[PDB]
């Protein structure tokens, strides 16, 4: 599919928050997608990169990462104080059928939202 | 994947009113929209647990299994014409509901 | 913000062959869903016909897959909607949603509508 | 909170398929939490771990990984055949605030329903 410009809307604590991406390209040194949020300067643009890799010789895995790394910028010039790494990585196998990695994502995807997971990532409380 | 509602209610000012749908099924979510009784029909609540977008305050919802509340404050002048529903069931084909009227 | 739809749709024969058409006048169309609400005549509302961002990824709802086909273009702030053939059915006026691109469910403000009857 | 029982809903690509899963308690080796699939011999389960750390010597920013993954097995009793790992990691720092958390958390959340991630994954189809 076309790396079209995403957007993400009622997002947030109270569903609020709108964010818009454009993509930037893919490079072919290491084969990974981009996406990026329009900004001042590159240093404080929210960032969203995915990619899947050819399962070589070497891994005979199939591997799929999510990197999601926004910074934040307080006041000449701002500057970028702390990061926010989130990092997604996936894996499968040459005969893995479709059900189980649908099953696979759609079940992360609700557990995001599940209670456990709001109280454990707010707060950081260990369950 | 079929939703029904109770229809034709009326009210008169002040004091509570309100008004359910039913599930059939089990649903993630269950959004509904206010419809003006010319045209242009807007948007309130739309996460079963977010007050609303544009409406003050007083119009929520609370969300369950299968009902889903909708309970109008106290005061509901106007605020005529119909309530619809929706629900996203997490795979494509969107269903909506039957519609309701006031007073 | 302002949603306009004003198109054709004027009454014709059941065989199609008509054109809707959507503007918007202050609002940002570059990167954004849209979407049709196909309201029926007296009380009940469908989903038909909605796409995605970027004119890549479209979606149909199982009753008039294969019939209908949306083409929409970032010049000029406007999207089409092709009205292929009727079944005498959907004699009813329409309506153009905006969403944004992955809650593509649920819609959210919208302008008026236009209709269409055979 | 605590470890409760956690019932998803709609899952899967017709809805159809529910998951009910029952908390397995928490080892004290390295204090990792852990749930299970009700019912079904183990082993041959899915599995969900969520584990929170504290900042260390090493890793001052905190870390907070959930680790998912279900083999499904094939035909006197079935024998385990192969396995889809997923895991998830972020990082933060102790002057982060709650609202830049939640912000990441619901955002991936919702990228996870993406029709360019709903084809890059089901199907292994690159962005290009």
């Amino acid at each position: 599919a076309k790396l079209e410009t995403v957007t993400l809307g009622n997002i947030g604590k109270d569903g609020k928050q709108t964010l818009v991406l454009n993509p930037r390209g893919v490079n072919p040194t290491n084969g990974v997608a981009s996406l990026s949020q329009a900004g001042a300067v590159p240093a404080l643009e929210k960032r969203v990169t995915v990619s899947v890799s050819q399962p070589s010789r070497n891994r005979k895995n199939y591997k799929v990462q999510v990197k999601i790394q926004n910074p934040t910028a307080c006041t000449c010039d701002p500057s970028v104080t702390r990061q926010a790494y989130a990092d997604v990585t996936f894996s499968f196998t040459q005969y893995s059928t479709d059900e189980e990695r649908a099953f696979v994502r759609t079940e992360l995807a609700a557990l995001l939202a599940s209670p456990l997971l709001i109280d454990a990532i707010d707060q950081l409380n260990p369950a | 994947v079929l939703t029904q509602s109770p229809a034709i209610m009326s009210e008169s000012p002040g004091e509570k009113v309100t008004m359910t749908c039913s599930a059939s099924s089990s649903v993630s979510y269950m959004y509904w929209y206010q419809q003006m009784p010319g045209s242009s029909p807007r948007l309130l609540i739309y996460d079963t647990s977010n007050l609303a977008s544009g409406v003050p305050v007083r119009f929520s919802g609370s969300g369950s299994g299968t009902s889903y509340s909708l309970t109008i404050s106290r005061m509901e002048a106007e605020d005529a014409a119909t309530y619809y529903c929706q629900q996203w069931s997490n795979y494509p084909p969107l269903t909506f509901g039957a519609g309701t009227k006031l007073e | 913000e302002v949603q306009l739809v004003e198109s054709g749709g004027d009454l014709v024969k059941p065989g199609g062959s008509l054109k809707l058409s959507c503007a918007a006048s202050g609002f940002t169309f570059s990167s954004y869903g849209m979407s049709w609400v196909r309201q029926t005549p007296d009380k009940r509302l469908e989903w038909v016909a909605t796409i995605s961002t970027g004119g890549s990824y479209t979606d149909y709802p199982d009753s008039v897959k294969g019939r209908f086909t949306i083409s929409r273009d970032n010049a000029k702030n406007t999207l089409y909607l092709q009205m292929s053939s009727l079944k005498s059915e959907d004699t009813a006026m329409y309506y153009c949603g905006r969403t944004f691109t992955v809650p593509y469910w649920y819609f959210d403000v919208w302008g008026t509508g236009t209709t269409v009857t055979v």
